[PDB]
RNA sequence: GCUGCAGUUAAAAAGCUCGUAGUUGGAUCUUGGAGGGUGCGCCGUC
RNA sequence: CGGGAAACCAAAGUCUUUGGGUUCCGGGGGGAGUAUGGUUGCAAAGCUGAAACUUAAAGGAAUUGACGGAAGGGCACCACC
């Protein structure tokens, strides 16, 4: 509204959540002495202000990765995810089912394979 | 219609040139066209080309190299007085030194140096450099 | 070698040359295209009765002559 | 002269060459047609002994909200006396810095001349090998080889810049709203530009040509930073 | 560009395309050639030894640089039925 | 042939290519592509000539090798298909990257913080990456690219056919670049086969 | 403004077509060896 | 590509590197499609078409504000509610 959170304010809580996250907390209290630690920040309304919506972040972060935040944890995390593969989907089941052509498009290409025929109609523009 | 044959021959060859094209299909051709092709081939600013006969009035394909900046077309064919040649290729040559007004008297089809050491005169077909 | 050329260049070179104003490889007219002012003046009286001592001034030449 | 100078230091691999006495001329640049972004690189191997004349100051403006603004441009030519020039125009806030930037951008912009021989080739080009015109958004400027001693046959804003070009005599014939002086100088320095771009029949062969003193002087032009 | 006593005068003799034998004129910065390198014969092994292509700014944004290549490439191999 | 023999098909390569799906190509012809065109398949679409396919891959692989610091040859996508891919081309070959927002202003523009000189770029999409085809065309770098049947050939000298539609076709073609470039003035040695799977190259992606 | 102008919007293509004078007109009929001039020190160059 | 002052233009391209055929109209703006003679017209009017004098810009295009009882616009009790 009223309060809308500066970049000189917006950026610090950017910045100290990239070099901080594990000693971060989602609590007000703490961060703010966390902020006398860890950077120096010339008028305590400002070191404040900072603290507040920097836990305003990790609220929100430890909700659902936010959209331009990245710190080594969250990075390890998604590494981690980023793995899954099952019995595997294609498969696709005994036999490829052909469109024909596709047929036509192994039959004239040297090569086995398996079949089925369904092919034919058409065939509108738009 | 058609009034002069030289002067499509002559702008397919520059327009070809100017894209970055190394071969032209001309139509119809003449025995004008022939010559004034030789005379631009005598002095490298065309490769090989050959004369395709349909059974009409001929096509021709050019190869060209890229040697060439400009071929024109002078109409109508003045005619010229041998202190007409001199002012001639002032006015269209890129400097004394190169660069031929190829017109045709009556001692044949000529690049205007050959017109000079033959001392033969005519009427002006065109150019190049 | 042409007649017209031939006789009025090596005239214009020769009369060129009496004066000193011109010079042989000169002394052909693709010489005199690359020529200069000072070339002509150079030979007035006034600056030679300066140039061999007996005058010592373009000044006292022009008055002396 | 101590003045003390500067640190210039280079941005580009092209730059590292020329201070390490690596590139010496221009012409390497030339051939390769590597894009100069850095001024200095001009400014060592040529520009050097190169003057540059100021040719323009006209001021303009466009409007406010609550009303008007106007500032100074400057047109900038450099060029040795053979064969280099450039040609820059600027608008700024004030005359010197309209005038330093000028010149530097005149200094980006340096272009080879070819200059030639009217017709009997002795004793080393006095004009241009062909003709050649540029145009520049309807003025247009061509220039003509002429004999020794035809000088330059030009407005007194052309003359200058042929000059510092270095050439000796050429005609010149231009056509359309000459009175612009951005557009003339504009369209003359199209013009001489051109004159590399011309091929004539002393051209026509080629050639092993070069391997770029980007490639071979590699290494040296990354050195040993990041 | 000889001069008076068959000396070398001017300043420069610039590259020419390519593909289509015209001057690279000196600041037309939207044009570059190509080296390939030369094998060792019988296959890998890159042995220097350029085998090198230029190709003027025009060709380029006609959308060639390739084709131009590969006339270029195979007429003096590598590249064969392209 | 050529660079003399070994060198041409095997048909375990055309059988990578023709599982990943490259020759597949783009019912959109375009014109300076019409060559790579070996024929058109009923119901529309077209074969492309992984002999072709292959060839030009080769000569992309030399003209690689030859730049001699590898770092500069610049690998470029915009592409997601192509992400990861690039990522894994920089890895084994020198070659430095350049993933994403290609952001304007990199190859001209010294001050910025993504200035590259480089003496190749290798690109994905020419229609994607148009704005590195445009940057490398105003100060004389030469292009290797991706392009499918109906791709921009403007300032791209050399192509190699694809598919780009996507799938594994952008995987394999970047993978058997590295793989050439690797054997070729590198150290493979012995026109041999890959320790490293190819799937290594493709495209990530989501999560549930 | 022949050489060497402009006419979509700046001053300027007739509303349109037929049409005589005038201008303008497709392709195609034959195919080194030495003599003489001017440069460079008996040799040659053009 | 190339053209053009640009707006634009595959023709308004191939135009100083100015030359494919032919036809027509214009030479600062106003006086003026006016005067005057001829011609055509029943008439209304049409075609051809000056000068004296007047005057230093007329005009084009793009750029930007200012401003609108143009469109999406907002913001404030120095505005309304």
């Amino acid at each position: 509204m009223g309060r809308v959170r500066t970049k000189t304010v917006k950026k610090a809580a950017r910045v100290i959540i990239e070099k901080y996250y594990t000693r971060l907390g989602n609590d007000f209290h703490t961060n703010k002495r966390v902020c006398e630690e860890i950077a120096i920040i010339p008028s305590k309304k400002l070191r404040n202000k900072i603290a507040g919506y920097v836990t305003h972040l990790m609220k929100r972060i430890q909700r659902g990765p936010v959209r331009g935040i990245s710190i080594k944890l969250q990075e390890e995390e998604r590494e981690r995810r980023d793995n899954y593969v099952p019995e595997v989907s294609a498969l696709d089941q005994e036999i490829i089912e052909v469109d024909p052509d596709t047929k036509e498009m192994l039959k004239l290409l040297d090569f086995g394979s398996l079949s089925n025929l369904q092919v034919t109609q058409p065939t509108v523009g738009m | 219609v058609r009034m002069n044959v030289l002067a499509d021959a002559l702008k397919s060859i520059n327009n070809a040139e100017k894209r970055g094209k190394r071969q032209v299909l001309i139509r119809p051709c003449s025995k004008v066209i022939v010559r004034f092709l030789t005379v631009m081939m005598k002095h490298g600013y065309i490769g090989e080309f050959e004369i395709i006969d349909d059974h009409r009035a001929g096509k021709i394909v050019v190869n060209l190299t890229g040697r060439l900046n400009k071929c024109g077309v002078i109409s109508p064919r003045f005619d010229v007085q041998l202190k007409d040649l001199e002012k001639w290729q002032n006015n269209l040559l890129p400097s004394r030194q190169f660069g031929f007004i190829v017109l045709t008297t009556s001692a044949g089809i000529m690049d205007h140096e050959e017109a000079r050491r033959k001392h033969t005169g005519g009427k002006i077909l065109g150019f190049f450099f | 070698k042409d007649p017209r050329r031939l006789f009025e260049g090596n005239a214009l070179l020769r009369r060129l040359v009496r004066i000193g104003v011109l010079d042989e490889g000169k002394m052909k007219l693709d010489y005199i295209l690359g020529l200069k002012i000072e070339d002509f003046l150079e030979r007035r009286l006034q600056t030679q009765v300066f140039k061999l001592g007996l005058a010592k001034s373009i000044h006292h030449a022009r008055v002396l002559i | 002269g101590k003045a003390g100078d500067k640190e210039w230091l280079p941005v580009t691999k092209l730059g590292r060459l020329v201070k390490d006495m690596k590139i010496k001329s221009l012409e390497e640049i030339y051939l390769f047609s590597l894009p100069i972004k850095e001024s200095e690189i001009i400014d060592f191997f040529l520009g050097a002994a190169l003057k540059d004349k100021v040719l323009k100051i006209m001021p303009v403006q466009k409007q406010t909200q609550a009303g008007q603004r106007t500032r100074f441009k400057a047109f900038v030519a450099i060029g040795d006396y053979n064969g280099h020039v450039g040609l820059g125009m600027k608008c700024s806030k004030e005359v010197a810095t309209a005038i330093r930037g000028a010149i530097i951008l005149a200094k980006l912009s340096i272009v080879p001349v070819r200059r030639g021989y009217w017709g009997n080739k002795i004793g080393k080009p006095h004009t241009v090998r062909c003709k050649v015109t540029g145009r520049c958004g309807s003025v247009l400027v061509r220039l003509i080889p002429a004999p020794r001693g035809t000088g330059i046959i030009s407005a007194p804003v052309p003359k200058k810049l042929l000059l510092m070009a270095g050439i000796d005599d050429c005609y010149t014939s231009a056509g359309g709203c000459t009175a612009t002086l951005g557009n003339f100088a504009k369209a003359t320095f199209d013009a001489i530009s051109k004159t590399y771009s011309y091929l004539t029949p002393d051209l026509w062969k080629e050639t092993v040509f070069t391997k770029s003193p980007y490639q071979e002087f590699t290494d040296h032009l990354v050195k040993t930073h990041t | 560009m000889q001069s008076n006593a068959g000396e070398f005068v001017d300043l420069y003799v610039p590259r020419k395309c390519s593909a289509s034998n015209r001057i690279i004129g000196a600041k037309d910065h939207a044009s570059i050639p190509m080296n390939v390198a030369e094998v060792d014969k019988v296959t890998g092994r890159f042995n220097g030894q350029s085998k090198t292509y230029a190709i003027c700014g025009a060709i380029r944004r006609m959308g060639e640089s390739d084709d131009s290549i590969l006339r270029l490439a195979k007429s003096h191999g590598i590249v064969s039925q392209n | 042939s050529g660079a003399l023999d070994v060198l041409q098909m095997k048909e375990e390569d055309v059988l990578k290519f023709l599982a990943a799906g490259t020759h597949l190509g783009g019912t959109n012809l375009d014109f300076q592509m019409e060559q790579y065109i070996y024929k058109r398949k009923s119901d529309g679409i077209y074969i492309i000539n992984l002999k072709r396919t292959w060839e030009k891959l080769l000569l992309a692989a030399r003209a690689i090798v030859a730049i001699e610091n590898p770092a500069d040859v610049s690998v470029i996508s915009s592409r997601n298909t192509g992400q990861r891919a690039v990522l894994k081309f920089a890895a084994a070959t020198g070659a430095t990257p350049i993933a994403g927002r290609f952001t304007p202003g990199t190859f001209t523009n010294q001050i910025q913080a993504a200035f590259r000189e480089p003496r190749l770029l290798v690109v994905t999409d020419p229609r994607a990456d148009h704005q590195p085809l445009t940057e490398a065309s105003y100060v004389n770098l030469p292009t290797i690219a991706l392009c499918n049947t109906d791709s921009p050939l403007r300032y791209v000298d050399i192509a190699i056919p694809c598919n780009n539609k996507g799938a594994h076709s952008v995987g394999l073609m970047w993978w058997m670049l590295a793989r050439e470039v690797l054997r070729m003035r590198g150290t493979i040695s012995r026109e041999h086969p890959w320790e490293v799977m190819p799937d290594l190259y493709f495209y990530r992606d989501p999560e549930e």
